[PDB]
DNA sequence: GAATTCGGAAAAATTTTTCCGAATT
DNA sequence: GAATTCGGAAAAATTTTTCCGAATT
């Protein structure tokens, strides 16, 4: 839990987003400002050769975001790869214990992870996921962002069988209590 | 201040080589928590070490709270299963599937048990795996542990080939490997009475029986009473550098004992790597 | 006046209990000629005794000249196969057929090795067999060896029932059997670490694995970690009084080692019988 | 089994023989080794040796010949065929002269085809010699082990054995006994 | 009394061999 | 460039379990 910041102290969030780019989705809610072409968002897609010194130089960061490739895109990478790699660089980006400041991370799955993959995710990201539906598509989200209903897995099971920024956006809005509100 | 016993978290412990090597070096062991799933392996560590090892079963059920309560730890060691990474298996599933993905459990728990930045206390760790593995896997493991490995082949201190990679932060891991006086460096040194070794060094021993017969045309290593023979389990124990009968446990036969020994560490190699720890923890 | 090492002919030698008991008593063994046909038994005696035993294979090919050449002998011992004599085998072929008739080979060679009248030199011999045998067979064996047997049950000095007949001329064979200090008299004494004995004495151990499970309803003898279990081979070795790992030879597993041990002698019973020999031969 | 010098005719004595399983009493007189006047007969015949001790053989006085034989082929045997072998060997050693007093002493064992071939090598291992196969021509045969200084292929006897199953032929035995004439009295 | 025992032929399990196989050394 | 290797699914051996069984304590 983080205390909330009075409105005059809030600052523009610095976000590192992996695999996906949420740049102009996150500006749509006012977290970034259009004009910073060297914006406060850093986008990388092939993390496999990135060192801690790389993340530290692009830092500091206040939000770290990663997501599985979209369900359908037949990936060139094992679905857990996006998890373990997200985990690796998130630990490079955390604030030091000596300087605690608001700092949040998000990971979202497109139903591209099977259930043994899911138990790894919830063990490494230290929490069960939240299942956010669309009524047909759905995503799973792990994050420490404080958030604001019921579905069983057989719908998703059969949906996944058969073969999405809308659902990921809303949860981004408790972050307004911490950073500047542009637009 | 003063020397204290070493506290060890050991993942994928196998037949407790970590404990045996520390004991053989004379280091007081205060706590040795071992994560291990094979029931015959657990019997070996249990019986051969008189209940001093605290077993905790599947690595994937050790929690963040477990590391805190069972700790603090001074040494975190592990060698994960190489059956989905080694070149031997055509059905290898890589680093991210099957058992390969068990490495990240070590990466994960290493980070839980590492002291924080305010703590300058000594903390040592080591991770072992095979050389016969894809370059991308060797790269990614060095990405997560954040360092490059040493290659040590047991052939420098034992009678067998065994090239392994060792990642970690122990003192002097890059130093030269020189054999000791008691090292059984040739197969003849390992064999029982009235047996003849055909070769001085044997090919890498795996869990299968094919690794014992040598070369491209599968020749028997030993001659006894005129006839050819394979190696005995006491002889395998000596090649690996374990005490003889170390695996004479739990009614196991030839195949079971070779499986435990086939996947273990070379004791003399591990002794070389752990030896710099004598000056950081209490001795006997 | 002064004693020399003992010279031993041992027929149906098995795993060389005779030699081991002599070595354990401190008797210098000058010659130990063993007749034995099982390749794994010979491997045990060879290995565990560093080539001191002179093996000569099938008892029925030892000639009158062999006994002269290999001799003289001071001690002639044997326990012939009791698989065609014991009550366990309904297909028993008796004393005169099958393997029963191997007894007469011992009778035959005993008389070849006996000194002649006028030779007052010490000559000792012993023959062992089961009690579970027809009275006519027990009578005829005592007809050929010209004397009646003593019956010693190992249960007085070991953790197992084991009643056997001993014919012979050693000193004090009819004396009382009193247990010694180091005798493991209860099953718990034999077991490995972290194992619990349900009973204090186990039923006669045979070459089959059913003999390990106790009684009429076939109960497991041991509890380990809450679950029931059978005996391990080190534990069988201890019940018989062999050194642990005595049969950890030749890649043998559970079944093979139990067969060698199941048909062998109880070492403590044998020591008691041979102990009066210290005063006739050289000591260490 | 020993080699013996022969005895001048005036020194020969009536043989004392121990005969087991089969009695050669009334056959051995036909060659003049026994006489019909003796109270003891100089021949001792016993047929159930299983409870015979050494001192029984010693008390029955000294012996110069020891004979035993398998029962006749046509005899449903109540005894394992090797039993007659081992038992004969058992009492023969009770009867031998001591090494301190060497005198002429002979033994005979003969088989009625009642021993099969694994029993045959037990016989020749224990009696320290191969047997001699003595045939009957118009069909029967016996094999003899003996230390007395006295051609058919085995499938002749093999097939002879198997049909015959459906008494003891002394005719074959007797003649072997002759040479002993050179050692003992020759009663008319 | 009914409990015991130096086993064995079948039968049902575990087990130890043929080929297998390719990237890394 | 020919050899090497902390393995595995089938297949062929080997092995470990069911009933077996009775005279002797
Ligand atoms: N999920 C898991 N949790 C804990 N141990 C596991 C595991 N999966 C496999 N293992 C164990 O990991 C070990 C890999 S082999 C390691 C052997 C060890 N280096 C030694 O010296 O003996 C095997 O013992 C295997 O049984
Ligand atoms: N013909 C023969 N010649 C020599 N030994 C034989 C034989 N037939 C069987 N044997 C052996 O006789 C032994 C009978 S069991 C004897 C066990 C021995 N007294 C001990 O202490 O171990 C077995 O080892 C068997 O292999």
């Amino acid at each position: 839990m983080f205390e909330t910041v009075p409105v005059w102290r809030r600052q523009p969030v610095r976000v590192l987003s992996l695999f996906e780019d949420i740049k102009k989705e996150l500006t749509s809610l006012g977290f970034l400002e259009s004009g910073s072409d060297p914006g406060q968002l850093k986008h990388v897609v092939d993390v496999t050769d990135t060192v801690r010194k790389d993340v530290e130089e692009w830092g500091p960061f206040d939000l770290v975001y990663g997501a599985t490739p979209p369900l359908g895109h037949t990936c060139d990478r094992p679905p857990s790869w996006y998890l373990f790699q997200f985990h690796r660089l998130l630990q490079y980006a955390r604030p030091k214990p000596g300087s605690p400041r608001p700092f949040f991370w998000m990971f979202v799955d497109n139903l591209v992870l099977n259930k043994e993959d899911l138990d790894v995710a919830s063990r490494f990201l230290e929490m069960e996921p939240v299942t956010i539906p669309d009524v047909q598509n759905a995503v799973r989200v792990w994050s420490n962002i404080p958030a604001i209903a019921l579905v069983s897995e057989e719908e998703l099971s059969l949906l996944a069988q058969n073969k999405p920024t809308k659902l990921v956006k809303n949860c981004f809005l408790p972050l307004r209590e911490y950073f500047k509100y542009f637009s | 201040m003063r020397r204290r016993p070493i506290r060890v978290l050991s993942l994928f412990d196998g037949i407790a080589t970590g404990y045996l090597v520390l004991k053989e070096l004379g280091i007081k062991v205060g706590k040795y928590v071992a994560s291990e799933v094979c029931e015959e392996s657990i019997a070996v560590g249990t019986v051969k070490h008189e209940g001093n090892i605290k077993y905790v079963n599947d690595v994937r059920n050790i929690t963040k709270k477990n590391i805190e309560e069972w700790g603090p730890f001074d040494l975190v060691i592990g060698g994960s299963p190489c059956n989905d990474l080694s070149n031997v298996n055509p059905a290898r599933k890589g680093l991210y599937e099957g058992t390969g993905r068990l490495f990240f459990e070590f990466y994960h728990l290493l980070n839980y048990s590492r002291p924080k930045e305010g703590d300058d206390r000594p903390f040592f760790w080591m991770f072992e795996n095979v050389v016969a593995m894809k370059v991308g896997d060797k790269r990614d493991i060095s990405r997560f542990l954040e360092c490059n490995p040493v290659m040590i082949d047991a052939i420098k201190v034992s009678a067998a080939h065994r090239a392994r990679y060792f990642w970690g932060n122990l003192p002097g891991m890059n130093r030269p490997v020189i054999a000791s006086k008691n090292d059984k460096l040739e197969l003849q040194d390992c064999l029982e009475y009235n047996r003849i070794a055909k070769l001085k060094k044997v090919q890498t021993i795996t869990t299968k029986s094919n690794s014992i017969k040598q070369g491209k045309n599968q020749l028997f290593p030993v001659v006894m009473n005129g006839k050819e023979d394979v190696l005995w389990c006491t002889e395998l124990e000596r090649i690996f550098g374990f005490p003889v009968h170390y695996t004479d446990v739990s009614n196991m036969g030839r195949g079971a004992r070779q499986k435990l020994l086939g996947r273990s560490w070379s004791v003399p190699v591990i002794r070389h790597l752990f030896a710099p720890l004598k000056d950081y923890f209490a001795c006997e």
